[PDB]
RNA sequence: UUCGAUGGUAGGAUAGAGGCCUACCAUGGUUUUAACGGGUAACGGGGAAUUAGGGUUCGAUUCCGGAGAGGGAGCCUGAG
RNA sequence: GUCGCUACUACCGAUUGAAUGGCUUAGUGAGGCCUCUGGAUUGGCAUUGCCGAG
RNA sequence: CAGAUCUUGGUGGAAGUAGCAAAUAUUCAAAUGAGAACUUUGAAGACUGAAGUGGGGAAAGGUUCCAUGUGAACAGCAGUU
RNA sequence: ACAACCAACUUAGAACU
RNA sequence: GUAGCCAAAUGCCUCGUCAUCUAACUAGUGACGCGCAUGAAUGGAUUAACGAGAUUCCCACUGUCCCUAUCUACUAUCUAG
RNA sequence: CCAAGCGUUCAUAGCGACGUUGCUUUUUGAUUCUUCGAUGUCGGCUCUUCCUAUCAUACCGAAGCAGAAUUCGGUAAGCGUUGGAUUGUUCACCCACUAAUAGGGAACGUGAGCUGGGUUUAGACCGUCGUGAGACAGGUUAGUUUUACCCUACUGAUGAAGUGUCGUCGCAAUGGUAAUUCAACUUAGUACGAGAGGAACCGUUGAUUCAGAUCAUUGGUAUUUGCGGCUGCCUGACAAGGCAAUGCCGCGGAGCUAUCAUCUGCCGGAUAACGGCUGAACGCCUCUAAGCCAGAAUCCGUGCCAGAAAGCGACGAUUUUUUGG
RNA sequence: UGUGGAACGGGGUAUUGUAAGCAGUAGAGUAGCCUUGUUGUUACGAUCUGCUGAGAUUAAGCCUUUGUUCCCAAGAUUUGU
């Protein structure tokens, strides 16, 4: 009973929730929802987006 | 095929005709499903296969001693989205297969890439022969 | 040639609208004298579905000892009251109800069923009987003692407690439920005893219990024989359409038979689904209705924001694996299984891990609002 | 001559000259006295065999120089 | 000189010819190296800013 | 005359049924009038977008042109047009 | 041999975003 | 019977024989020809380019399909005429 | 049916000529009884039902150590009988899977269901024949597939009341019905067997096909025109907007939906083949002569769907001081 | 006339992704004037940064509400053991 965290969003994934995708170089990305999903496969950077948590620590958004 | 028991239904992603990768060192490259075994009978149904099952397949491309022929191959990954028993949706970023016989021992040494766990419980060669497993 | 099986069975006809929606009974459990005197059906409103995460307990199988998720489905059961007794003859035509007696004192909720135009009306509906009850004192003594000696078959009358659900609808569901203990006599002293009483859902079903779910499934109107019976669609090619049968029958018989396929009617049915097993039985007294042994977070049986059309839970419920038919906030009629479980699968006992409490009204990530406080941290509307 | 082929200026790098490399400026350099490409069952030489003379053939191999340590590529140590 | 039978030699040839090695095109890229960062830890200075390093 | 897929005329069931769905689109207020979704005025929103749903001609038509009145018939709904 | 403006459309290149 | 052509739009036998292609082809192509009944201006062979001509195959692509599902407008539906 | 026999030897364990008795013919034939004031023409697709002359699944009977295979042998049509290359083709031959890929009827089932690949005779080419117009055991190419709004049938949807009226809760006569198959594992290296070999009652874990539901998760869908972005033009500019028959793009809740997702899918009786009991006659003997047991995916039932709209039961109040009961 | 309904508003829940406006020399640079500049004065400049997890939508088949304003105690038809 384990909560993971999202590879792209970076917020807390709960079993059921998401899907999983394993590259081609044996890296295991877990995304919590289709959105993210489709930014990654977008190549959109997690840095850029305002609402991802790698962008506000990245911008000590928060303090 | 009395490997190593049973596997749990999963979505089937690689009907007849589908093109996938050769990930073990044999030469080919473009195994073409040809048909799956332990397919029953129903009408306009397509024989499709995911990972783990034990597909016919020829080689489109490759060495030229492995093509005009029929041989075993088994699927380690697919595209195709599939849940597990605990929920999680999973999926490989292409499909792709190795070669062997009837009794299940790969013709290859080597496999590249990762592997389906239920590839990998399913045939101990393959889990053998196979590094990341999902 | 080419032989394939038939698109459809033939035993759910007419393909037609079901006569009723709460949904009844069509065969009670077989009677045992020697059990206690228990009530053999219950009666719930859907609230909803969620997930359920389990460690399972299934020796020989790959998943033994390792989480699974299934879904659940969600009955909001609060208790029900009994105002009736109904007496069944044996006669050699079939169950002969002989009489029925009433309590003193019928609340609104089941008299509203009864009829409908309540608010024009004059709501005399149980006046003289609550008079008879009231003055005379012996005439239900009667009636009780004639089903005593008589009416082999004893049923109560419970209507549920709708105005504690978060239904617009005033009017409660009555329903003869039946009672399957022994000593027909105690079986009437019992509903004497519990007349204008609630029973609970928790005194009728019991955990990891397997049960028979009764009601009748979503409409969904007029369909094409595709969707209606599953048929192949005709080729792009088809003049006049596709999504239909081509042959609709042969030559002499010079009719059209009743196995072909046909446009109508494909929702609104009565159905009986068999073997769902209780998850949890949570009452509406306490906090941690929706906690675990392993999750120990202070959480409601109910998903942040409510349940999707149907409001919050706050009585007793009733949690099912899989699916029930009927849409949120049906009536569903909970049975007693009319089969013996000796099965590794219905005897294994049920632990739940974790429930999901996340909002239905989207991909929720959060389980409860101090879990989402914490994580967005304090908002503009939360500064100031 | 693209992605340096010929030359000038300036710089970088090298222990050090140098298109070794970089920016700019000119279209230059070789060649029927065979350039270039290809083959060589070609490591090169001192040398060996035959011996009128002239020549022909061989030379992995006891001496000298070059290359390699299965095929490439990179790097530390160390004057090397 | 044509026609012969045979052992064997060589040529062309549909099979959009196959099978190795150098020379290049396009794509990706292990590895060590140079450089920009990072200060668990060592920390002299209840204290508290400064010399510092792999 | 009961017939001739008879002749002429009238009239039925089908039946208040099939249907009156191409060409983006109408809305508000006022006037008139017995009657306004279709008339007129104003406002708004739109389309044709110069190889036009614009302005003229040849052929063909013949008064359809204009004004004033009408709403029996036609304008397959309506009408004060 | 210089040169104060008015009136013109192209082509090529660079940086940034 | 040529300086030719062919199981050809011309071959009944025939799904002719050999090879290629495919996992599998009565299809297609390349060769053979006692060719039932090919053949030289009743024109024969080859042929670049061209063709809304016929035919075989490959890549890309896709609801043709596995296996169907969802959405929009106009009908169908009900109402006034 | 017959038996000379093959069948090392044993006549019908398996074959069994010559004759003879029959059934069917979906093969073409024979005839011309219906139709020429007109019954749309093959194949394929789709869909339902029926038959057994049984491929598989269920239960029985035989030979040789088992183990397998054969007899499909005996009942049995309940339930299944596939994906492709070729041919318009049915037939047919191959590539594979599968327990198996059985054979047929329904106007050679099925064109106001589709398609038009075959036929398709109007245009055109070739081969053969004819002087010619033209002809064909032939080959090839292009060639309009109309109408239901009537009755009935079928699928669903309303619906009047003489038995009071209006409602609530019920019974079930009758009609329909549903589940199917496979794999692996502890029996175990067990029984059996000179050795080698290798089961099975049963249980467990899964899976195929089918059926009924459902939307917690995942996928799809976009008129949420919800948010953001983009091009051309327009409202003087920003901003905010509009048009581009839904302008385009990304995400997109809700709903719908996916063997693209999840859940669920029993046991009682009577039997067929066949095996027994007491037991005679025919003093022996034998399941049968009377009867009683066991016995199949068979049949009827439990269960599930509908509910006679002219089958039925119980219960509630019986137009309020106008008037009616 | 009621633990009433409706229309708004509030909160929650969800979707999208940081609204307009202001300020900052952050911004590749460009152009004029003089005390002549290790924050130059002047002006323009795709974009960027801070207010801003902002702004917008949020039932139309989401939940909740103690908030505000209205509305209902009506009308017509049929019904007798």
């Amino acid at each position: 009973m384990k909560v993971e965290v999202c590879s792209f969003s970076g917020s807390k994934v709960y079993p059921g929730a998401g899907r999983l995708f394993v590259r081609g170089d044996n890296k295991v990305f877990r995304f919590v929802n289709k959105k993210s999903e489709s930014l990654f496969l977008q190549r959109k950077n997690p840095r850029r987006l305002s609402w991802t948590v790698l962008y506000r620590r990245m911008h000590k958004k928060g303090i | 095929g009395a490997a190593s028991g049973t596997k749990y239904r999963m979505t089937l992603g690689l009907p007849v005709q589908a093109i996938m990768n050769c990930a073990d060192n044999s030469g080919a490259k473009n195994l073409y499903i040809v048909s799956v075994f332990g397919t029953g009978a129903r009408l306009n149904r397509l024989p499709a296969a995911s990972c783990g099952d034990m597909v016919l397949a020829t080689v489109k491309k490759g060495k030229p001693d492995l093509r005009k022929k029929i041989m075993p191959a088994i699927v380690v990954r697919q595209r195709k989205a599939w849940r597990r028993k605990d929920g999680v949706y999973l999926y490989f970023e292409d499909n792709a297969g190795v070669i062997v016989n009837p009794k299940g021992e790969m013709k290859g040494s080597a496999i590249t890439g990762p592997v389906a766990k239920e590839c990998a419980d399913l045939w101990p060669r393959i889990a053998s022969n196979a590094g990341t497993v999902v | 040639k080419f032989e394939q099986p038939r698109h459809g069975s033939l035993g759910f006809l007419p393909r037609k609208r079901a006569s009723r929606q709460r949904g009844k009974v069509k065969a009670f459990p077989k009677d045992d004298a020697s059990k206690p005197v228990h009530l053999t059906a219950f009666l719930g409103y859907k609230a909803g579905m969620t997930h359920i995460v389990r460690d399972l307990d299934r020796p020989g199988s790959k998943m033994h000892k390792r989480e699974i998720l299934e879904a659940v489905t969600v009955i909001e059961t609060p208790p029900m009251v009994v105002v009736g007794v109904v007496g069944y003859v044996e006669t050699p035509r079939g169950l002969r109800s002989l009489t029925t007696v009433w309590a003193e004192h019928l609340s609104e909720e089941v008299k509203r069923r009864f009829y409908k135009n309540w608010f024009k009306s004059k709501k005399k509906a149980f006046t003289k009987y609550a008079k008879k009850y009231a003055e005379s004192t012996q005439s239900i003594n009667r009636e009780l003692e004639r089903i005593k000696k008589y009416c082999s078959v004893v049923r109560v009358l419970a209507h549920t407690q709708i105005r504690k659900t978060p239904l617009a609808q005033k009017k409660a569901h009555l329903m003869e439920i039946q009672v399957n203990g022994g000593s027909v006599a105690d079986k009437v002293e019992w509903a004497r005893e519990h007349f204008e009483k609630t029973v609970d859902i928790k005194s009728t079903f019991e955990q990891n219990e397997m049960i028979d779910v009764i009601g009748v499934t979503r409409g969904k109107g007029n369909e094409g024989t595709t969707a209606r019976w599953g048929t192949k669609r005709l080729p792009r090619k088809t003049h006049r359409g596709l999504r239909k049968v081509a042959c609709i029958g042969a030559w002499h018989p010079a009719n059209v038979q009743w196995t072909v396929a046909r446009a109508g009617n494909a929702g609104y049915m009565h159905r009986t689904q068999l073997n769902s097993k209780i998850y949890r039985i949570g009452a509406g007294d306490d906090a941690k209705n929706a906690s675990t042994d392993f999750d120990a977070t202070e959480k409601r049986i109910t998903p942040m924001g409510g349940f999707v059309r149907y409001g919050v839970v706050e009585n007793d419920f009733v949690m099912l694996n899989g699916a029930t038919p009927g849409p949120v906030k049906r009536v569903l009629t909970l049975r007693k299984s009319l089969l013996t479980h000796t099965s590794r699968k219905a005897l294994e006992p049920v632990s739940l891990k974790w429930i999901d409490t996340a909002s239905k009204f989207g991909h929720g990530r959060f389980q409860t609002p101090a879990e989402a406080k914490q994580f967005l941290g304090t908002l503009k509307k939360d500064v100031a």
